[PDB]
């Protein structure tokens, strides 16, 4: 069933 | 705020151990070494990991950042890898750890493997699938399949994501930019990291497609 990490792709480290 | 170039372990012996665990890792999940995306038969090709796929876009790296970036890739290339430990743990199996100290905003490594399709993965069991890019059509999004060729970005621990303290855990953050119009994914210090410390990040960084409820 697939288990993903992710990311996001915006927002800069902090 | 600014990437941050590792400092490698000073004493060539310890930087030769660090390197020992993790292949002692890789060698018991059958995994070959690879520092970069590698594109494979069957799978994606490198014209479809294109940032302006994105939805919503991507961030990009500056020219300070990629520098940096290239600095850290060269380091590792000559052995001057980052102060890391690959270590098992009976409750959370192949765990990552500080073997010397990691300042906030470090770059820490790029999450690497096979570049797959999404669509190409939905029954796929392996445990450390890494969403490489989220387009608009699902059958152009990609992942990174780390399950036969990877680094020591596969084998660092994620947060709890459902308790009330987990949070407290995270001390890095994964990230993707673009470089050189392609989607990368990056691992980043968010504090000052201590020597024997484990790291931590949150999964669920975006999608929420990682169940942690048992997590340690
Ligand atoms: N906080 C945590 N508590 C328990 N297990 C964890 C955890 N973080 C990561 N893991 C384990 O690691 C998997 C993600 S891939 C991370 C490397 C893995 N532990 C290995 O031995 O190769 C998860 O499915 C889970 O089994």
């Amino acid at each position: 069933k697939a288990a993903r990490k992710s990311a996001p792709a915006t927002g800069g480290v902090k | 705020r600014r990437l941050l170039p590792f400092v490698s372990s000073e004493d060539p012996a310890q930087r030769l151990k660090q390197m020992g665990t993790l292949a002692s890792a890789l060698t018991e999940l059958q995994m070959e070494f690879s520092d970069d995306l590698t594109y494979s038969s069957g799978m994606a090709p490198r014209s479809a990991n294109q940032a302006r796929f994105e939805e919503g876009g991507m961030q990009v790296l500056t020219k300070e950042d990629i520098e940096t970036l290239e600095q850290c890739r060269a380091m590792c290339k000559r052995g001057d890898c980052p102060p890391l430990l690959v270590v098992f743990d009976s409750r959370e199996g192949f765990t990552v750890e500080a073997d010397g100290q990691i300042k906030d905003m470090t770059f820490i490594a790029e999450y690497t493997g096979d570049v797959d399709y999404i669509r190409n993965r939905e029954h796929d069991d392996c445990d450390s699938m890494m969403t490489l890019l989220l387009a608009k059509d699902p059958s152009k999004s990609l992942v990174i399949c780390p399950d036969k060729r990877g680094n020591i970005a596969r084998f660092i621990s994620g947060i709890n994501n459902h308790t009330l303290d987990g949070k407290k855990k995270q001390n890095c953050k994964c990230v993707r930019y673009s470089v050189n119009g392609e989607c990368r994914v990056f691992l980043v210090a968010t504090r000052d990291i201590a020597k024997g410390e484990r790291l931590y990040y949150d999964y669920n960084g975006y999608e929420h497609e990682y169940p942690t409820q048992h997590f340690v």
